[PDB]
């Protein structure tokens, strides 16, 4: 937004079995920082 | 286990332009933000040796 | 004037003349490729317009 990009996060262990579990809860703020760019495109990065 | 590390962010990926880069390690992050030249499929894997 | 000027013009400064669209708050474009006038698409480093 506007000059500034920002991430929040939560991790909760689950015993279901193959999907994105059911309950609630949300994310808390972890960090900002002012990149400027513009964006349009993102990928992920795993490990062998 | 740990399989996922991080993610890539921009508008070109293609140097012409500026691109974002986030990582992790056992621990720490770093965040960086070079007008990048990435590949076809680029990724970072244990790279042992 | 009493520190950035120079006698033979102080040409390092340079800004942008040209875009397609309007920037938004706080954007920063570095790219130096070019820009179209006139209609005809154009390729490399030069045309007419
Ligand atoms: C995680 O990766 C970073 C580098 O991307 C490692 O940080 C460097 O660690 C060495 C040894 O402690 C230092 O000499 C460097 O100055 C560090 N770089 C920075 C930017 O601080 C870090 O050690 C890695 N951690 C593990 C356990 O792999
Ligand atoms: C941010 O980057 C995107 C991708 O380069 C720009 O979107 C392009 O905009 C131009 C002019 O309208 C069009 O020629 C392209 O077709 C657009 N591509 C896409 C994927 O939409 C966008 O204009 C840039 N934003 C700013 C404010 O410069």
């Amino acid at each position: 937004i506007d000059g500034y990009f920002k991430i929040y996060s939560k991790h909760t262990p689950i015993n279901l079995v193959r999907d994105l579990p059911q309950g609630f809860s949300a994310l808390e703020p972890l960090v900002d920082l002012p990149i400027g760019i513009n964006i349009t495109r993102f990928q992920t990065l795993l490990a062998l | 286990s740990n399989i996922i590390r991080g993610w890539i962010f921009g508008t070109t990926l293609d140097s012409k332009t500026q691109s974002l880069l986030i990582v992790n390690n056992a621990t720490n992050v770093v965040i960086k933000v070079c007008e990048f030249q990435f590949c076809n499929d680029p990724f970072l894997d244990v790279y042992y040796h | 004037n009493n520190l950035d000027s120079k006698v033979g013009g102080n040409y390092n400064y340079r800004y942008r003349l040209f875009r397609k669209s309007n920037l938004k708050p706080f954007e920063r474009d570095i790219s130096t490729e070019i820009y179209q006038a006139g209609s005809k698409p154009c390729n490399g480093v030069e045309g007419f317009n």
